[PDB]
DNA sequence: TGGTGGGCGCCCGAACAGGGACTG
DNA sequence: GTCCCTGTTCGGGCGCCC
């Protein structure tokens, strides 16, 4: 049947044309399939055969489903999508196993030919001309044109998504009660209702359902934990993921990477432990799809850590409201960390990895603030609050960033867990010059010109060194310099920049960077016992920046 | 029975395309009682995916409170809107408000739905509530009336408040009632009691046509001047400092000299050496300390530019900002002071900094300032809106500060 | 076997967007 | 103005869902 609902008005964006392409070569199988579609089709209304009055055209093919045996008719409206107006998207998100609630009585129905069962704005039916390619000595042969959604133009998501909305309001309103999950045509429904007046209940959601012109054949997942659902399978008391099966090719390409990643990372909502910066780091510069190369010592070690992580049996449960959420986050290297989400110990409701680098110079405290970030919106998402949180952090060391960073940095209700590594800071500046070291006042300056450099200092006890780069710039030379200084001094020092990026970057207390030449300095740092880094304008002629400015100023 | 007033976009500008943010469940909530209730009241209508626009909407419980308001972020169709304001508007701004005793603000959005919106405009106030885990799609509305906290529903309302408004300030010429947005900003010298007598009163002539805080006292506003350290004893350090200092002043307040001063370092000093400070170090030092009293000359409020503000972490509650438009061109320097103790929220004290800022801009310029917020976008979009109480949103934007500024505004 | 759409996620590279420092 | 350096956005590819 088709939803007498009324249909969403289309346009064609300002000045454009519809679509005027030509079919291309079709399999003879499919062509049988697309017939046997399209002739019931046409009998239901869902399309109709066009004339010569329809200057448009779109080619057509034909893919299976996921049972393999029926297929799908997609439409490649490449460009008449390019040509069709902007919507609004009205899918959010993607529902979550972990976020569902324990019921009594749980139901999945699926809406058969789900958008082939909504009606077509009228104005617009003539841009989705498509024309079947008959045997060849039996006609030209047909043309069709859609008076109900088409599976591959750009608005028939959202089209949909928004007419089952407002198709299931009354259902909805009038059954405030039960739970209907909606995914595409995919129906997830639970009541706190006993087996048998939930069954009730679900009839009249089908006769609602097909009132409104959608079918639910079964595919009615019924008396039959455990559901199938989104890519999971959920059981009464529990949910896992449908099971997860990474490559094996013994040559990797970037293609292969990039879906071996893939299956990692949505492996990781609940297998804890999963990393993957090795593997990702691979994929950088590869200006190609197919360019194949060498796993690491290091990535073909990290492949094989995961692999092994999987092989163990995992599930998540589901969400009880009136306990509390927690997070516990853990530590790795490279800026890798994973966490997990509960409410009783060690029953996990999820679990995930954060890695991003958010930054060319940052630190573990930074890090692990922004893991703190990414869950707290996550969970926010998927059951409305915020957590509470486990961190590998002492108060102590909170107190002390928070009290020497010059933003605005915070973190949730928290409490410390002493789980290793723990995260700390690996050096601390000094907030008052140090009587008894020796003072370093440092400069470089750069040729623009010449990319010709020098870098070096001068010291109140009297010493000075001046090194020339090559193929540098101002902010290395200066950072080169701070670097000398480290590098000559004893194990406490105070060190005068006139280089405001330079203690930018230091002040901030970095553990890592992009750049080797910080990475140094920093290995310098954590060496020494006491450091001071103080400022000056440049070009002053405060001293001795003035001596170390003519010194190095050699150009 | 009234006729909708024609509104437009600037001229190739498109409407608003912003997606909705995670709300907490508790909001969504309250939003869908909101909502629920004005579409009975004909007030928002749902609407589909083929209209293309989009603008965030989340919810705030104000005071201790069981009752939300619904909050739309507009800043983005109001940064679109048809010069509405720089047009039809006859509005100087009360000078007088800023010096006024108390100033109280009431929240005369309800006033708003009671003007329909031009049907062609409504398209560009749509917005979307969310679901929880997604368990539906976003629901989607445009508004029928004037939205709240869009720039085009006071212009649009301006006269008809002008008339209720009219025999209020007649019969109360000292009283002040200046209208920013959503707001009424009513001050007076009254003693307190009085004032709120009078303010319940307002509220009186307000329910007579259909159908908040705290409690504000400008005149005590004041500002924080930059300030020189004063030692009995100098050392290279110290005064290695206090010369950057004064160089950057310098460029606030062009009569700071720090000559004298950079000469006590000359040659290669131990950080923690000791210098005496000569005659004239020791009188420059003087001068410039009181050059910093002086007011900075030559700043002209500019209202066809945006105000711009600045604020630097203190540290222990305490935060500095300055509000200008161009560079070292301050109209008004102040701290914001809070709780010193252990659980301080950072973020939190930071949109109360904001909003504290806020509202003096509107009161002194009758304006909002584009803030520069020290702190990370992402933290800071994470929870600022778990603080809100303004029924406006300044625009802003996240800056990496030199650890340089928050020294130069330091305080002792 | 090819070839379609929308959503979210993850990475990575592109293009910007700023500020700060330079030249003579 | 020019360099730098850093941040952001956006797009592309892959995963998963329908
Ligand atoms: N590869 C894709 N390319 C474009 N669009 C796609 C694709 N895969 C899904 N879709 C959209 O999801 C919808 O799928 C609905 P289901 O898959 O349950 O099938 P049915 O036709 O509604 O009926 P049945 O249940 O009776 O078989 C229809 C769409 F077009
Ligand atoms: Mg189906
Ligand atoms: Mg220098």
């Amino acid at each position: 049947p088709i939803s007498p609902i009324e249909t969403v008005p289309v346009k064609l964006k300002p000045g454009m044309d519809g679509p005027k392409v030509k079919q291309w070569p079709l399999t003879e199988e499919k062509i049988k399939a697309l017939v046997e579609i399209c002739t019931e089709m046409e009998k239901e209304g869902k399309i109709s055969k066009i004339g010569p009055e329809n200057p448009y055209n779109t080619p057509v093919f034909a893919i299976k489903k996921k049972d393999s045996t029926k297929w799908r008719k997609l439409v490649d409206f490449r460009e008449l999508n390019k040509r069709t107006q902007d919507f609004w998207e009205v899918q959010l998100g993607i529902p979550h196993p972990a976020g569902l609630k324990k019921k009594k009585s749980v139901t999945v129905l699926d809406v058969g030919d789900a958008y082939f069962s909504v009606p077509l704005d009228e104005d617009f039916r003539k841009y989705t001309a498509f024309t079947i390619p008959s045997i060849n000595n039996e006609t030209p042969g047909i043309r069709y044109q859609y008076n109900v959604l088409p599976q591959g133009w750009k608005g028939s998501p959202a089209i949909f998504q928004s007419s089952m909305t407002k198709i299931l309001e009354p259902f909805r309103k009038q059954n405030p009660d039960i739970v209907i999950y909606q995914y595409m045509d995919d129906l997830y429904v639970g009541s706190d209702l006993e087996i048998g007046q939930h069954r009730t209940k679900i009839e009249e959601l089908r006769q609602h359902l097909l009132r409104w012109g959608l079918t639910t054949p079964d595919k009615k997942h019924q008396k039959e934990p455990p559901f199938l659902w989104m890519g999971y399978e959920l059981h009464p008391d529990k949910w896992t993921v449908q099971p997860i099966v990474l490559p094996e090719k013994d040559s990797w390409t970037v293609n292969d990477i990039c879906k071996l990643v893939g299956k990692l990372n949505w492996a990781s909502q609940i297998y804890p432990g999963i990393k993957v910066r090795q593997l990702s780091k691979l994929l950088r510069g590869t200006k190609a799809l197919t360019e194949v190369i060498p796993l690491t010592e290091e990535a073909e070690l990290e492949l094989a850590e995961n692999r092994e992580i999987l092989k163990e049996p995992v599930h998540g449960v589901y969400y009880d409201p009136s306990k509390d959420l927690i997070a516990e986050i853990q530590k790795q290297g490279q800026g890798q960390w994973t966490y997990q989400i509960y409410q009783e110990p060690f029953k996990n409701l999820k679990t995930g990895k954060y890695a991003r680098m958010r930054g060319a110079h940052t630190n573990d405290v930074k890090q692990l603030t922004e893991a703190v970030q990414k869950i707290t919106t996550e969970s926010i998402v998927i059951w409305g609050k915020t957590p509470k949180f486990k961190l590998p952090i002492q108060k102590e060391t909170w107190e002390t960033w928070w009290t020497e960073y010059w933003q605005a940095t915070w973190i949730p209700e928290w409490e410390f867990v002493n789980t290793p590594p723990l995260v700390k800071l690996w050096y601390q500046l000094e907030k008052e010059p140090i009587v008894g070291a020796e003072t370093f006042y440092v400069d470089g300056a750069a040729n623009r010109e010449t990319k010709l450099g020098k870098a070096g200092y001068v010291t109140n006890r009297g010493r000075q060194k001046v090194v020339t780069l090559t193929d540098t710039t101002n902010q290395k030379t200066e950072l080169q310099a701070i670097y000398l200084a480290l590098q000559d001094s004893g194990l406490e020092v105070n060190i005068v920049t006139d280089s405001q990026y330079a203690l930018g970057i230091i002040q901030a207390q970095p553990d890592q960077s992009e750049s080797e030449l910080v990475n140094q300095i920093i290995e310098q740092l954590i060496k020494k016992e006491k450091v001071y880094l103080a400022w000056v304008p440049a070009h002053k002629g405060i001293g001795g920046n003035e001596q170390v400015d003519k010194l190095v100023s050699a150009g | 029975p009234i006729e909708t007033v024609p509104v437009k976009l600037k001229p190739g500008m498109d409407g608003p395309k912003v997606k909705q943010w995670p709300l907490t469940e508790e909001k969504i909530k309250a939003l869908v009682e909101i909502c629920t209730e004005m579409e009975k009241e004909g007030k928002i209508s749902k609407i589909g995916p083929e209209n293309p626009y989009n603008t965030p909407v989340f919810a705030i419980k104000k005071k201790d409170s069981t009752k939300w308001r619904k909050l739309v972020d507009f800043r983005e169709l109001n940064k679109r809107t048809q010069d509405f304001w720089e047009v039809q508007l006859g509005i100087p701004h009360p000078a007088g408000l800023k010096k006024k005793k108390s100033v109280t603000v009431l929240d005369v959005g309800d006033a708003y739905f009671s003007v329909p919106l031009d049907e062609d405009f409504r398209k560009y106030t749509a917005f979307t509530i969310p679901s929880i885990n997604n368990e539906t799609p976003g629901i989607r509305y445009q508004y029928n009336v004037l939205p709240q906290g869009w720039k085009g529903s006071p212009a649009i309302f301006q006269s008809s408040m002008t008339k209720i408004l009219e025999p209020f300030r007649k019969q109360n010429p000292d009283i002040v009632i200046y209208q920013y947005m959503d707001d009424l900003y009513v001050g007076s010298d009254l003693e307190i009691g009085q004032h709120r007598t009078k303010i319940e009163e307002l509220r009186q002539h307000l329910l007579r046509w259909g159908l908040m805080g705290y409690e504000l006292h400008p005149d005590k506003w004041t500002v924080q001047p930059i300030v020189l350290p004063e030692k009995d004893s100098w050392t290279v350090n110290d005064i290695q400092k206090l010369v950057g200092k004064l160089n950057w002043a310098s460029q606030i307040y062009p009569g700071i000299k720090v000559r004298q001063l950079s000469k006590l370092l000359r040659g290669t000093k131990a950080l923690t050496e000791v210098i005496p400070l000569t005659e004239e170090a020791e009188l420059e030092l003087a001068e410039n300390r009181e050059i910093l009293k002086e007011p900075v000359h030559g700043v002209y409020y500019d209202p066809s530019k945006d105000l711009i503000a600045e604020i630097q972490k203190q540290g222990q509650g305490q935060w500095t900002y300055q509000i200008y438009q161009e560079p070292f061109k301050n109209l008004k320097t102040g701290k914001y002071a809070r709780m010193r103790g252990a659980h301080t929220n950072d973020v939190k004290q930071l949109t109360e900094a904001v909003q504290k800022i806020t509202t003096e801009s509107i009161v002194i310029w009758g304006k909002t300032p584009k803030f520069k917020l020290p702190i990370q976008k992402e933290t800071w979009e994470t929870w600022w809106t778990e603080y809100w109480q303004a029924t406006w949103i300044p625009e802003w934007e996240f800056v990496n500060t030199p650890p340089l500024v928050k020294l130069w505004y330091q305080l002792e």
